[PDB]
């Protein structure tokens, strides 16, 4: 589809009082990869990310442009921002082009700014919010994540065995996928800390 | 995607099932479609999610400016009027199934909305994928002027043979009461649908993947 | 838009604005410039710095093109905005013609627009 | 500020078409001359500085290959006319594969010779001489800023013109010829100019049916001056 | 004093001056007289040629804007001429959009608000005119209107407008005007502008008579004065 | 969806089913066909539904305003203009069934219909929507010239009866209106 | 004080006034004319007279109470162009509520949304800020009767006695002297107080002719316009 | 109309603005009015004398809500006060659109301060003569924030404009301190109101509102006549 044009796959998973978010490294048209270090997830202020999954076009003006809004406000106003703002902010965005839409799925990774609370939701193509509290996943695979995060998913987690479900979540369902591939970069953050790993996945 | 309303004696019983699909995939377990419009006006939204709520929150701001302007208590048909001339406007084009529902001075009244703007005056009305089975039980088992919980267990039934029926919802189905001064918003109503715990599991280690590059950060 | 003239005519035939508007370039700073054979050579004076400050960005002499040099007097600002104007339109000139842009088509363009900008209203 | 741009006299015509016939005057002098030879025409400089080098200044201008022109006083208004007659005598060819003539060039400058607005900017102050070959041989037409437009046998403007329409009409006839023309021109030039007269001066501009292109003399213009 | 110049400005005891000065301008003009009778309403105007220059026949400030309504002009001609024409503007708005003939009541007040936004702003000057406005239906009567310079209208059964405005409703109100047909109100109109002004500050004047009713079974046209004569071998009997 | 309206001596007799369908699932078992505009002037309308609610309520907007601004009772041909414009200048995208009728000071009982395609013309009686044909076959053969009011409710009661019991998108319930000089009497005639 | 050009445009005076729109309160004093407004109880009463010195002159077109919606009625003063077009302006708006919000506009809202246009003819300069009154009635549900004022500042305001026009100091401290008094207000207590106010403000005690009554009830809320007859029973039921 | 668009506020040769310094003065003499910010809530207090007896006190209300949280009142006309009251009731419910979050009171008196400088700078009409005293408990702190026909702001711990606005703020400034509750800042906004006020002061010559961290209250005559029945 227009949506498996260049590929692409975004999971984020909430822990206990972190968050996880990760996506694939490939790049290239429909059966031709270019390169393997193409970006699709986003700092958006501090302890607090982005992912676009789809059309990397919209993708990369999608991030400019929220970029663009996000820092006239925070420059309008000098506290940051918090989640749900960001989020309606995305939807109004992408509600902006009801007929010119953008192809992408977002979703937004960040913590509370006052407290240590995680933050996952997913948003469509025309900008329909939907918060949980598991996973939210995005892209051209889908069926393949939602069997595997709804397989291993417990609902109170280290930070460790967080990384590590997500980590073969990523793994097997991504090397069960066909366009999407050629590594996975993992971002694991917390209140006191940012970590991003970089895992070895099957380069076939 | 199956919502209900129904009018007895004194106000409007609404209900609502809570799967929101994308395509093939139940993508989530828990979606509000009972949205806030007023005090004494709710509304209730199927088929294109986003454009629903885009439209639900326009009005909601509308009518909020157009009550700080008066000072006083909305009427229904002001929402009537302002859904059915905005999905006019847009010609169809903006796929909105809404059932709109409050008290007013005049009393309780219901309405059913069509994407195209068609409106009713009806004492139940079934929007949605699976609303014939809401309203197979509505049709089976209204009489006029009911009391509180015959409402509420039959709007609770009709949403639950909905779910026995196809595109329900896992969901504790949602409910909602509106009477003329109490106004009430349940969404644990009753859930028939208990997960089954896995006898697993799929379990896994901190160290049974490798990492190519790490790195640290600290924060304030 | 402002429906007023600037430009009146005088009783005996003059221009309120114009003639007049010439003084307060006679009160700037003064420029010179000549052409050699081969050697094109100009400048202006009166710097007027403070002794300890900067003047790198107060620099009245620019260019609009690799062949062409300008100098102004007057007021500033508006040589600001006419030297803009005519790095844009020398620039385009650059777009439809491949020549390097001749100072005649580049002067008529400068002494048109400042004529239409004295013709317009207000 | 004393009855502007759109109040009459109580007595005549307007205040600010007035005062560009007054404002014509602070011009240079030019004179041309109609012969069924062929338009001849010529103007006054007016150069202050060595500096001031003679060929850039430009009074006859070239609006199509038998189509001159002189101008009056203000510069570059007259120049923005010239281009956009050229432009609409452009269109003329355009949409007819023929030439515009110089009564209907003129009748297309004075649709807007008086369109001064600025609500619903300010009139022109140039006047000008026109000179062509129609179809109907030579022709001298002369207008002014009130747009009223006119056919003059050999008209002379800007300063000095009563005694250069005066000592004209001592020397004018009908049956003359070309050089005579110009030499009884540029007498009255030399008689009105305050400087020697010289090859930077003045300019020529001579247009014939037979001799349609370069409507201009160069500096055969000395031969001419050292005639006299 | 200072404050007269403005279309926009009030007055330090609260009047518009610019008003005012219209009301006065069509004071000169000709006078202009209307009645209605019990099935028809007669207009009238006493109407002056300058010397010998005129052809009597034409620029007749009788107007004809509807088939069954038309106006009495009189003060400056040609804003009298242009009014008209957003007269038959607007009742050709009314045919076109509601499909039968315009009540009279409603195009007098789109009529009276567009001189009013005439008088409100700056830009422009209020209007030096002051008309008659006279109609027949066979489900509403005869209607006669009057409008201002200043654009108030409302109902007369007479009015006169010109010179002599008091000094023809002076004895316009003795006339029997309910039991008259307006075959009768023919040489009423007639010996009332004879009356007026025959020979004193001028030399000639003439007569025009505007006539719409049940007689002409709605239709709006002048009289054939000629036919019937009226005035004249009534006018010679109404000096004495 | 059967519409139809009649005129009589004192006033006009209007009357439809109500069963708003949409393919073969009926949304709306009991329905308002019929819409007051003025007090005195009903319309009754069909083919699409939002689109002549849409309609309906412009020209309320229209005629309630020139009716206070007359300060007179508005007249029926006044109403059946209004819609002959609304449905003619714009037309092209819109399905109205749309009869005028009601009773007039001036003029008495007035039916007229404004088909899908936007012209007008004044009937005695008229038929509308898709299930009208077969009354339509044979209200030629059952009215006579100059009924009273009770014939004409029995009239369209046995006309709407043929056209619910016949076709398969009517049925229902049946709404009558009688409107005259006196006042507006509405009855619902069901079983 | 005059500094500038304060006694042309609405700027700002020294000190703090500005001179045009109060040059526009007297503007209704050029009307001649005198409107009452009386609600005491769960009815509403107008009162307001003519002034028609002419046989000539009609009295249907005369009447200054105009209808505005059948649920709300006002009266004007001042000139009376700029009533008018207040009025159209009024029904316009009216009807626009009816359409965007479904059902009938409450008095106060209109009252507030004209206040609004009048602060729009206000605030921008060159336009003249039409000098004209406007009190209006009507009944509202929970609330009952309702008067309201418009200013021509667009300063409303919504009280029981009320009177506006040129002689309503006087008439205002008879409303003080009047309403201190706690009786009920039995609809005829109304409308003989609003008579017997009038009648000793101007001091005339006279027909019923020259007065318009303008009602309106909680047993009948549409707008009611009195008859001669019902208004003569009146002016005798008060005569003692 | 033409829009003819010049402004007619241009600088004088000292450097001011006259129009800005008459509407300023205009103000000043306006009805006089305090608010006060406590530490827990915000007391806004008007001075509400009607010209007679005649006149009702339930149609015109000068406390105002902007949002469930927000309260606002003024010192100067109310046809312009209900112009920018609609403006920001209108400007506050698109920010509700866009981020769909309660608007700070920061972003209330930025957007409007900037929608009140355009109308100081624009052609040709005339600022408005009102003085505003916004409030709201934003984010459990309270907030006090005074503009201007100058199109500025300010914000404050208290405040007071109108009559003697001098006099009722030298008051406040020995009066009132740092810290105190809601119904002593109601209390000592009180005495500072009938400090300047006339000598008849009732339940319905004052209308007070609150704002409470639950949300704004505008208070009844009711509790009024509770409250200010000889208030000390």
């Amino acid at each position: 589809s227009i949506m498996s044009y260049n590929g692409g796959a975004v999971m984020a998973m909430k822990g206990k009082n972190c968050v996880a978010i990760a996506a694939d490294r490939r790049f290239g048209i429909q059966a031709q990869m270019v390169t393997t270090d193409f970006q699709k997830i986003f700092p958006m202020g501090d302890r607090l990310y982005i992912g676009l999954a789809g059309l990397a076009t919209d993708v990369q003006t999608v991030a400019q442009r929220l970029k663009f809004r996000l820092n006239l406000y925070e420059l309008k106003e000098g506290r940051q921002i918090k989640p749900y703002t960001l989020m309606s902010m995305v939807a109004n965005l992408l509600y902006e082009k009801r007929f010119g839409p953008y192809y992408t799925e977002p979703v937004i990774a960040g913590l509370d700014p006052k407290t240590f609370k995680p933050f996952i939701c997913s948003l469509d193509l025309i900008g329909c919010p939907m918060v949980t509290d598991d996973f939210v996943v995005s892209g051209t695979c889908a069926e393949q994540m939602y069997g595997m995060c709804e397989s291993l998913w417990e609902p109170n987690m280290d930070p460790d065995h967080l990384f590590e479900t997500i980590s073969q979540a990523m793994l097997n369902a991504v090397d069960r996928d066909a366009v999407s591939g050629m590594g996975v970069i993992v971002h694991i953050i917390e209140k006191d800390k940012i970590t991003t790993r970089t895992l070895k996945a099957r380069m076939d | 995607t199956t919502i209900a309303g129904v009018v007895y004696k004194d106000g409007i019983v609404l209900g609502a099932d809570t799967r929101a699909t994308e395509g093939m995939v139940v993508a989530d377990k828990n979606c509000s479609k009972i949205h806030f419009i007023s005090p004494n006006i709710y509304c209730c939204g199927a088929g294109t999610a986003a454009d629903t709520d885009m439209t639900t929150q326009l009005i909601s701001s509308n009518l909020e400016l157009h009550s700080l302007s008066t000072g006083r208590l909305p009427r229904v048909v002001t929402a009537n009027r302002m859904l059915k001339q905005m999905l006019f406007r847009y010609q169809g084009y903006i796929g909105a199934a809404l059932v709109l529902g409050g008290v007013d001075v005049t009393g309780p009244h219901l309405y059913s909305i069509y994407p195209h703007g068609s409106t009713d005056k009806l004492p139940y009305v079934t929007m949605g994928s699976g609303s014939l089975a809401a309203m197979a039980v509505f049709e089976d088992k209204f009489r006029p002027d009911m009391e509180e919980e015959e409402a509420k267990n039959l709007v609770s039934e009709a949403i639950a043979a909905g779910i026995f029926n196809d595109l329900g919802s896992g969901s504790n189905i949602d409910l909602c009461v509106i009477s003329k001064n109490k106004l009430d918003f349940l969404r644990p109503y009753t859930v028939p649908n208990k997960k089954g715990t896995r006898l697993g599991r799929y379990r896994c280690e901190k160290g049974t993947t490798a990492v190519l590059t790490e790195k640290i950060t600290p924060l304030e | 838009s402002y429906d007023r003239a600037i430009t009146v005519f005088s009783p005996d035939g003059h221009l309120f604005q114009v003639e007049y508007a010439q003084e307060a370039v006679k009160k700037g700073s003064t420029a010179v410039g000549v052409r050699g054979r081969d050697i094109v050579v100009l400048g202006v004076e009166k710097k007027s710095v403070a002794k300890l400050q900067d003047e790198r960005t107060v620099r009245k002499i620019c260019a609009l093109d690799d062949n062409v040099c300008m100098a102004f007097a007057g007021l500033t600002a508006d040589a600001r905005i006419v030297i803009n104007r005519a790095r844009v339109e020398c620039q385009s000139h650059r777009l439809t013609v491949e020549d390097p842009v001749t100072v005649e088509y580049i002067t008529r363009y400068i002494a048109s627009l400042k004529q239409r900008y004295t013709q317009s209203n207000g | 500020y004393d009855r502007g741009v759109n109040t009459f006299s109580p007595e005549g015509r307007l205040f600010q078409v007035e005062y560009a016939i007054e404002a014509i005057k602070l011009g240079s002098t030019a004179i041309g001359i109609q012969t069924s030879e062929g338009v001849c025409l010529a103007v006054e400089k007016r150069i202050t500085s060595p500096l001031m080098e003679p060929s850039s200044i430009e009074k006859i201008v070239e609006i199509d290959a038998h189509i001159g022109c002189a101008m009056s006083g203000l510069i570059a208004d007259a120049k923005t006319l010239i281009d956009k007659a050229r432009v609409e005598t452009q269109n003329h060819w355009f949409t007819y594969n023929e030439t515009m003539t110089v009564e209907s060039v003129t009748q297309a400058v004075s649709n807007l010779a008086l369109q001064f607005g600025e609500e619903d900017s300010r009139p022109f102050g140039v006047a000008l001489l026109f000179g062509g070959v129609d179809e109907k041989g030579p022709q001298l037409f002369h207008m002014d800023p009130s747009g009223t437009f006119v056919q003059c046998d050999a008209r002379a403007i800007g300063s000095a013109s009563e005694g250069a329409q005066s000592s004209l009409q001592e020397v004018y006839h009908k049956s003359m010829t070309l050089k005579e023309a110009i030499k009884s021109s540029l007498i009255i030039l030399k008689q009105v100019m305050e400087e020697k007269l010289n090859a930077t001066n003045i300019e020529l501009a001579t247009v014939q049916p037979g001799q349609n292109f370069h409507m201009f003399t160069k500096e055969e213009l000395e031969e001419v001056i050292k005639d006299i | 004093t200072g404050y007269d110049l403005s279309a926009s400005t009030f007055s330090p005891d609260g009047r518009v001056f610019q008003v005012e000065y219209a009301m006065k301008a069509v004071e000169n003009s000709s006078t202009a007289i209307g009645i209605r009778c019990k099935d028809g309403v007669v207009f009238g105007v006493e109407k002056l040629v300058l010397s010998k220059l005129y052809e009597e026949g034409s620029n007749k400030r009788l107007f004809n804007v509807d088939r069954h309504v038309g106006m009495a002009v009189a003060g400056l001609l040609a804003d009298a001429r242009s009014l008209a024409d957003i007269a038959r503007e607007e009742a050709s708005n009314f045919r076109s959009n509601f499909g039968y003939n315009i009540p009279l009541k409603h195009l007098a007040d789109r009529v009276a608000m567009y001189v009013h936004a005439y008088t409100l702003y700056s830009a422009v000057r209020p209007f030096g005119c002051s008309f008659m406005l006279g109609s027949y239906s066979v489900n509403d009567g005869a209607q006669l209107y009057m409008i201002d310079p200043s654009g108030v209208s409302y109902g007369y059964w007479g009015c006169a407008i010109g010179k002599a405005r008091q000094a023809a409703k002076t004895e316009i109100e003795k006339l029997q005007m309910k039991e008259m047909t307006c075959r009768d109100i023919v040489k009423e109109v007639a010996k009332i502008i004879y009356i007026v002004h025959d020979e004193v500050k001028d030399k000639a004047f003439e007569l025009e008579l505007s006539w719409v009713g049940e007689l002409t079974n709605g239709r709006h046209e002048i009289v054939p004065k000629d036919i019937r004569e009226e005035a004249e071998k009534y006018a010679k009997e109404s000096l004495k | 969806t059967t519409i139809m309206a009649v005129q009589f001596d004192g006033g006009v007799v209007l009357g439809a089913d109500s069963r708003t369908t949409t393919g073969s699932y009926i949304a709306n078992r009991v329905t308002d066909k019929l819409t007051p505009i003025h007090d005195r002037i009903f319309c009754c309308r069909s083919g699409s539904a939002a689109d002549t609610q849409a309609v309906a309520d412009a020209v309320t907007y229209q005629l309630g305003f020139h009716s206070i601004e007359l300060n007179e009772p508005p007249l029926v041909h006044t109403a059946a203009s209004l819609f002959k414009e609304m449905c003619y200048r714009y037309r092209e995208d819109l399905m109205a069934g749309i009869i005028i009728a009601g009773w007039d000071p001036q003029e008495g009982g007035q039916v007229y219909s404004v088909p899908m395609g936007g012209m007008m013309v004044r009937q005695s009686f008229a038929i509308g929507g898709s299930g009208s044909s077969y009354i339509y076959g044979y209200v030629d053969a059952t009215y006579r010239e100059g009924m009273t009011k009770e014939e004409c409710l029995q009239f369209t009661a046995n006309a709407l009866a043929l056209a619910m019991e016949r076709d398969g998108s009517s049925g229902g319930v049946i709404r009558l209106a009688a409107i005259a000089e006196s006042g507006v009497e509405r009855q619902v005639l069901l079983g | 004080s005059s500094a500038g050009f304060d006694r042309h445009i609405t700027i700002f005076s020294p000190e703090g006034r500005l001179y045009q729109v109060e040059y526009a309160f007297k503007a209704i004093n050029q009307g001649g004319l005198t409107s009452v407004a009386v609600r005491g109880k769960d009815c509403a009463v107008i009162v307001t007279q003519k002034k028609v010195p002419d046989k000539l002159l009609d009295s249907s077109t005369v009447t200054h109470l105009f209808k505005i919606t059948e649920n709300i009625g006002c009266v004007m003063t001042g000139m009376t162009a700029d009533s008018r077009s207040q009025v159209q302006r009024a029904r316009y708006e009216a009807a626009n509520w009816k359409y965007k919000y479904g059902y009938e506009i409450p008095v106060d809202m209109l009252c507030k949304r004209i206040a609004d246009i009048s602060q729009v003819y206000t605030q921008n300069a060159e336009m003249r800020p039409l000098g004209c009154c406007m009190i209006l009635i009507g009944i509202d549900e929970e609330q009952g009767p309702q008067v309201y004022k418009c200013d021509p500042a667009g300063y409303y305001c919504g009280f029981k006695a009320t009177a506006a026009g040129v002689k309503q100091t006087e008439s205002t401290s008879f409303l003080e002297k009047k309403v201190k008094k706690k009786f009920d207000w039995t609809f005829e207590q109304t409308v003989e107080t609003a008579i017997t106010c009038l009648s000793t403000v101007l001091s005339i005690d006279f027909k019923p002719s020259e007065i318009e009554v303008g009602v309106v009830t909680v047993e009948n809320p549409k707008f009611r316009i009195l008859t001669e007859a019902e208004i003569d029973a009146h002016l005798v039921a008060l005569a003692e | 109309e033409r829009g003819y668009s010049f402004s007619l506020t241009t600088f004088s040769p000292s450097g001011k603005l006259v129009q800005i310094e008459y509407a300023l003065a205009a103000v000043a003499g306006g009805a006089p009015s305090v608010g006060i910010k406590a530490a827990n809530g915000v007391v806004l207090a008007t001075e509400k004398k009607q010209k007679s007896i005649l006149y009702d006190e339930r149609s015109v209300h000068k406390v105002e809500p902007i949002t469930k949280h927000i309260g606002l009142v003024y010192s100067g006309m109310g046809p312009d006060y209900r112009v920018l009251v609609h403006r920001a009731r209108k400007l506050a419910q698109q920010y509700y659109l866009v981020y769909q979050e309660p608007i700070p009171t920061a972003q209330l008196v930025q957007r409007v301060a900037s929608v009140m400088q355009e109308y100081t700078q624009s052609g040709g009409v005339r600022p408005f003569g009102v003085s505003l005293l916004i409030c709201g408990w934003n984010e459990g702190r309270p907030y006090l924030f005074q503009s201007d026909p100058s199109g500025a702001y300010f914000a404050w711990k208290a405040t007071a404009m109108g009559k003697n606005y001098v006099n009722g703020k030298t008051f406040l400034e020995k009066r009132y301190n740092e810290d105190l509750e809601l119904e002593d800042a109601i209390h000592t906004a009180i005495l500072t109101l009938k400090e300047s006020f006339e000598g008849q002061m009732t339940e319905d010559n004052i209308e007070v509102g609150i704002c409470n961290e639950a949300g704004f209250r505008r208070l009844t005559p009711t509790e009024v006549k509770d409250y200010l029945a000889a208030i000390a």
